[PDB]
């Protein structure tokens, strides 16, 4: 289950 | 919804996002977020200019503990322990306090009612 | 009802009544509620909190507090969902006359919203900085 | 104001 925190595109925390 | 687990996953977003790109810090707050970093400044628009007054380039957290527990309205309150570096410069030890809201219609979805930072030394 | 008032009107209290009666400290808190205050597990990672009235005593009671001087150096409170207080305060703690520890704590307070100006202790985070850096 | 039950 991920967790969203505020308005993001998707995937902005699945880049490293 | 695991208040930890949240917890852990807001924590690791939130620093990570303060190194790589703080312009957009000012995403994880509402319209009633409250940031304090002496007043409070309130809402995105003031906490972005807020956040850019900083002036933080390439800064670096080193996370020495995190507690996450369920706070009324099915919230989740943080607390951050850890060592901060801006800009090449020396690790200073602070603690962070967020308050993280569910946002209401969305699931596992929240945002930062609360941000509380503050330097250990310029306290001791 | 002013938070940075009522924040530092409440940790006044706590910490009076944790000098002078440990064992009621408890009142303070609801049915829902969760407490830390320091200390390690065997494994020396950070110990987990507790929850409920019945617990948080019990677990007070464990931590032996006896003449408790506490040099507060910071508060800072901020009104918060549904009327709460977040509350976050960094001082020196000092147990059984023995030495002055420094700590970061949260609390979230709740209205009783029984009545009014009345407030419960719904989180309690403490942590000593020496069990956590250095 | 009030804390708890005293």
């Amino acid at each position: 289950p991920q967790y969203i925190f505020g308005d993001f595109s998707p995937d902005e925390f699945n880049q490293f | 919804p695991s208040p930890l687990l949240v917890g852990r996953e807001f924590v690791r977003q939130y620093y990570t996002l303060l190194n790589q790109a703080p312009d957009m810090l000012h995403r994880f707050y509402g319209k009633n977020s409250s940031y304090v970093h002496a007043d409070a400044v309130y809402g995105q628009k003031e906490i972005h200019r807020k956040v850019m007054s900083q002036n933080f380039t390439n800064c670096h957290t080193k996370i020495r503990h995190v507690d996450a527990h369920a706070t009324l309205n099915d919230g989740v309150v943080v607390q951050v322990m850890g060592l901060l570096s801006n800009n090449n410069q020396a690790l200073r030890r602070f603690m962070q306090t967020f308050v993280l809201a569910p946002e209401g219609s969305v699931a596992n979805k929240f945002y930062v009612h609360n941000d509380i930072f503050r330097y250990q030394d310029e306290v001791f």
